[PDB]
RNA sequence: UAUCUACUUUAUUCCUCCCUGUACGAAAGGACAAGAGAAAUAAGG
């Protein structure tokens, strides 16, 4: 289907490769995480009626992992589906208009430069930490400690989402996404990359390929690497502010 | 456009009391044109400041940044910087004590 | 970072700076919410029993990359109305004064050099 | 062969593909701009566009006193004193507002990092701004300039006397007592030179990187 | 006591010949500023300072540190 | 030297600028809102 105003599409699951700088045409650094898409695929579509949620859902998984190390219900699942098993399966809330058949590859060019994006991953676990590192500090008549009191305990190793991150550059060959700033998680961690929910960015799905990007469509194929307009590409002449 | 010719138009059209500009060479990477202009009083310098930012703002150059008048509260000095040029509205006594016309011609050859 | 109590190397042709004195000029207040001043902030300054506003021109802790880093806390005096006390500034001044919001155009007419 | 330090990764459990990508961009910049061989003693002059002037450029000259940073974001900080004032700038080698990096005087000092020049005499840190690039011959090793500098009095930036720094370009004999020397030999760590699990061998790394260099040609 | 005799008045008249080639500014305040650079300075000075001020007169003539327009 | 109870991952603000030196006033005066900025704090990385 074509894009309708108010529809949601699929996200991705990507490795966090690491960071590198990226200079814009105004001569400002932007630290950029690389996110490689490794063997991302759609695993199961559940409509809203069977979900009993508000919206339909796509289950999508990334990074092929050994068949010798999974529960047999999972191996039956992937056997019937016809795929090697992915490490993580994340679930996307999605409208009926975007529903790719289960078993289809998702690529890096599902996103395009200029698009803003939200990324969720487990934060780097710091193990048991005390109050000064965890919360950053250090009644009588109340004879008890309130719930949600800030005390020592296990820091990190929790899901956190960085909201509204600009996509600067995508590399179609190696399937890298180059996203602004910092993403939760260590290197080589799997992140869930969806389009941003921020209400300043809720209508710019006009130019994005709506079900997903299909190289199989063979229509006006993409270069090595899409750049955002403001990115100083490597190989461009050295920029002058005249 | 808003060139130094247009600045001469704005200041002689205002009848600025005293004019002296220096073409700053491109190495000394501050500006190109360094305008030194005096007036009658604080009302005069103030009003001709709001006049020249009025004419630059109203004139052209939307993509170019809006320009803030510096030193609105001080009496003797006033200064406004553009892309190519920077104007200094001051008093000729203030000019006598800060001797800017010597400096931007004698970069290491003065006191 | 030029906080309270920091010794300050005044770079001016001013009477207050180049006058000899038994106390080094040191900061008293920094005009930000946190008390940490960077290149292009105003501070109060104690020179010869006289508090005086001042403008930070380069410090010793590193900033962003392509900007310079000095081996002293160079500071230019200024008056309350905003025009500087000085007449010449000998030590080089970073061009990073140009972008910041505040009184900088007055000082950049005075510099011998620019770094 | 000279392979510039920014291509050699620090060891770590990151993925080699990320350095494949970085090296690809680094060589694509090295097409446009010529990045020369230079060490941590050499005198450089760098022309940069200014974000504050309208397309005017500038030149800074000094000593490269550190070559820190790996990958595309790698820097070098050069020092000079002018107007009786010490200045240093961290230059990013691949920031596209640099136009040329000319090597005035290619020379290697005794150390790998000359940060002690902040505490030397200012004559060891001053240079001519308009100094002429000295001509080197094409087929020769580099002149290793040794110059044990003279130090200003004791409250230094860091305790350069300590043997964790391994500073060679000091005339310590002029500016330190024998008692404080023997005190500084307390923090020796003599074993540290002899363990074989701390030694990061960049040899096969160099091989794959030189095939990255040749394959980009 | 200056660098020579003829050089001082030569640079003087040369600055005036640029003084008529001046284009944008108030040329009489310019000429009066040439006076105040030359009248109150070049009267009763030591023979060393004569050299330095005629050298800043040289540089002010050449205008490689900027030129008055 | 912790036995018991309780508990141990529930975005604001300042300044600048613009709109605008318009609205409103009749002169003095002089907006909002929304926008761009730069800061700072807190929260999360
Ligand atoms: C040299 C002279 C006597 C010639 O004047 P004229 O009356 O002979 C007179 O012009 C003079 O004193 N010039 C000095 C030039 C000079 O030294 N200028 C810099 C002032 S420190
Ligand atoms: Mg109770
Ligand atoms: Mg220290």
């Amino acid at each position: 289907h074509p894009w309708e105003p108010g529809s949601f599409r699929v996200g991705l699951i990507a490795l966090k490769l690491g960071m590198m700088p990226l200079w814009t045409k105004d001569g400002q650094k932007h630290v950029v995480t690389l996110l490689q898409v490794q063997d991302c695929h759609v695993l199961k579509y559940t409509s809203k009626e069977n979900c009993n949620g508000k919206m339909a859902t796509l289950s999508v998984g990334g990074k092929t992992v050994s068949r010798f190390r999974k529960a047999t219900s999972i191996l039956e699942f992937y056997r019937e589906l016809g795929l090697p098993p992915k490490q993580t399966v994340k679930i996307f809330n999605i409208t009926d208009n975007a529903a790719i058949k289960p078993g289809t590859p998702l690529y890096a060019a599902h996103f395009r430069p200029g698009q803003y994006v939200d990324v969720t991953a487990k934060t780097i676990g710091k193990g048991f930490q005390g109050v000064m590192k965890r919360w950053g500090f250090k009644t009588g008549d109340i004879g008890r400690v309130w719930p949600g009191t800030k005390m020592p305990g296990k820091m990190g190793n929790i899901y956190r989402t960085e909201y509204g991150l600009k996509v600067w550059r995508i590399n179609t060959k190696h399937n890298i996404i180059y996203v602004n700033g910092s993403v939760p998680g260590h290197k080589n961690c799997l992140v869930k990359v969806k389009d941003s929910k921020l209400p300043a960015y809720k209508d710019l799905g006009k130019n994005l390929p709506f079900p997903t990007y299909f190289p199989d469509g063979d229509e006006e194929e993409l270069p090595e690497d899409l750049y955002d307009e403001n990115v100083c590409q490597p190989g461009a002449p050295s920029i002058t502010f005249a | 456009k808003f060139d130094i010719d247009m600045m001469v138009s704005l200041l002689r059209q205002e009848n600025a009391r005293d004019i002296c500009v220096i073409q700053v060479p491109p190495e000394m990477r501050y500006t190109d044109y360094f305008v030194i202009v005096s007036g009658t009083s604080t009302r005069h310098l103030h009003a001709m400041a709001f006049y020249v930012v009025k004419m630059y703002k109203h004139l052209k150059c939307k993509r170019d940044p809006h320009v803030k008048i510096e030193g609105k509260d001080t009496d003797d000095w006033l200064c406004v910087d553009f892309g190519s040029m920077v104007i200094h509205l001051m008093l000729p006594e203030t000019r006598e004590i800060y001797e800017l016309e010597k400096l931007w011609t004698l970069r290491s050859y003065d006191d | 970072a030029i906080q309270k109590m920091t010794r300050v190397r005044v770079v001016d042709n001013s009477a207050l700076g180049n006058s000899p004195y038994h106390r080094a000029p040191r900061c008293i207040h920094v005009y930000k919410k946190n008390g940490v001043g960077k290149v292009g902030d105003q501070i109060l300054l104690a020179i010869k029993g006289q508090k005086k506003k001042a403008l930070i021109v380069g410090h010793c802790m590193p900033g962003p990359r392509m900007t310079p880093r000095f081996d002293s806390n160079n500071v230019v005096l200024i008056e309350d109305n905003g025009n500087p006390v000085g007449t010449r500034i000998k030590t080089p001044i970073p061009t990073s004064l140009r972008k910041r919001e505040g009184e900088y155009s007055k000082v950049l007419a005075i510099a011998q050099n620019f770094v | 062969r000279f392979l510039s330090p920014e291509f050699i990764p620090r060891r770590g459990r990151t993925d080699p593909l990320k350095f494949q990508i970085e090296r690809k961009d680094m060589l694509e910049r090295r097409k446009v701009l010529h990045i020369p061989e230079f060490y941590v003693g050499s005198i450089l002059r760098v022309t940069t566009a200014d974000p504050y002037a309208s397309g005017k450029i500038s030149q800074f000259l000094g000593i490269c006193i550190q070559r820190s940073g790996r990958g595309l974001g790698a820097t070098f900080i050069l020092r000079n004193v002018i107007e009786g004032q010490g200045v240093e700038i961290c230059f990013e080698l691949y920031n596209p507002r640099v136009q040329e990096i000319q090597v005035v005087k290619l020379e290697k000092r005794l150390d790998d990092s000359l940060l002690y020049l902040r505490d030397a005499l200012p004559e060891y840190s001053t240079f001519d701004v308009n100094m002429k690039p000295v001509v080197q011959e094409p087929n020769q090793k580099v002149p290793v300039n040794e110059l044990k500098v003279k130090m200003k009095p004791k409250p230094w930036s860091k305790r350069w006397e300590r043997p964790n720094f391994n500073i060679k370009g000091i005339r310590f004999d002029l500016c330190l007592t024998e008692q404080q020397m023997k005190e500084a030999q307390k923090w020796n760590q003599p074993w540290l030179e002899f363990d074989m699990m701390r030694e990061y061998d960049t040899s096969k790394i160099e091989a794959a990187i030189w095939k990255e260099i040749e394959a980009s040609k | 006591a200056p660098w020579s005799r003829e050089a001082v008045l030569s640079l003087y008249r040369a600055l005036l010949r640029q003084g008529r080639q001046l284009r944008y500014t108030d040329r009489d305040f310019y000429f009066a500023s040439i006076r105040r650079e030359f009248r109150k300075n070049q009267k009763l000075e030591d023979a060393e300072a004569r050299e330095r001020q005629l050298e800043k007169g040289l540089v002010f003539l050449n205008g490689k540190l900027g030129r008055i327009i």
